[PDB]
């Protein structure tokens, strides 16, 4: 079912970069979860603002 | 208490101040010194926001009088709709307990002109009573969330409708010591 939604919602739920990612997420104020490795996930939520 | 010839005066000019402090507050659009913004983009870096419930603006800044009424908005991950926020925001985003001790209150003056008019109903003057009791718990109750929201540091101090507002209060219950003084008066003379 998720994969039936990213294939079929819009804008373009993917992202090129973990950066872009991150950005989504953020403008999104959780809105979108980014679906990433967890060795970046748990980098980032080190990382100041660690929002 | 003695000297009831101006205690009636003494009563109706301590309901009055009450009354003029309680409106001048909740009619000024700022009630205690805060650090913030006048209005949101001294507009975004720093001022002394002059916080109020209804209404809020700011004091020394490089402009002032940019005041703002109260409004909401949006926090990561919502949890806007939970029990505890939700209520939280429904009760803030609102002047109601100030402005219902305000009528209260003004209600509590209309009550004791029936001194004049409709007189001899005696005992009616327990409404005055309630009035000033009911004004009292709306303002302290307005005071309360008031402040709780407030506390959320942005070195919050008191400004003079605050002080206007809070001090109701204690008038208020000096004027129901004598509202009840002139209650049971009244009843002495209903039973002789």
């Amino acid at each position: 079912k998720m994969w039936t939604y990213m294939r079929s919602a819009e804008p373009s739920v993917f992202v090129r970069t973990t950066a872009e990612g991150v950005a989504r997420v953020r403008k999104s104020k959780g809105k979108y979860a980014y679906l990433l490795e967890s060795t970046m996930n748990e980098y980032i939520e080190q990382r100041k603002p660690c929002d | 208490l003695f000297d009831r010839g101006v205690q009636m005066l003494l009563t109706t000019v301590g309901a009055f101040a009450a009354f003029s402090l309680m409106t001048i507050a909740v009619g000024t659009d700022y009630w205690l010194y805060s650090r913030g913004v006048c209005k949101t983009k001294k507009k975004n870096e720093e001022v002394m926001t002059h916080s109020g419930l209804w209404r809020t603006c700011c004091l020394e800044g490089n402009f002032k009088g940019l005041c703002k009424q109260i409004d909401h908005f949006p926090e990561d991950a919502d949890y806007e709709a939970d029990t505890a926020e939700y209520f939280l925001r429904a009760v803030r985003a609102s002047s109601i307990f100030p402005i219902l001790s305000v009528i209260l209150l003004f209600m509590g003056g209309l009550c004791i002109a029936a001194s004049e008019f409709y007189k001899t109903r005696h005992n009616i003057i327990l409404s005055a009573g309630i009035f000033f009791v009911s004004a009292g718990l709306s303002n302290i109750i307005g005071i309360i969330v008031y402040i709780s929201a407030n506390a959320g540091k942005n070195s919050y101090s008191y400004g003079w409708s605050f002080y206007f507002g809070a001090l109701s209060f204690i008038i208020a219950e000096m004027v129901g010591v004598l509202a009840v003084h002139m209650f049971i008066d009244r009843h002495k003379q209903l039973t002789g």
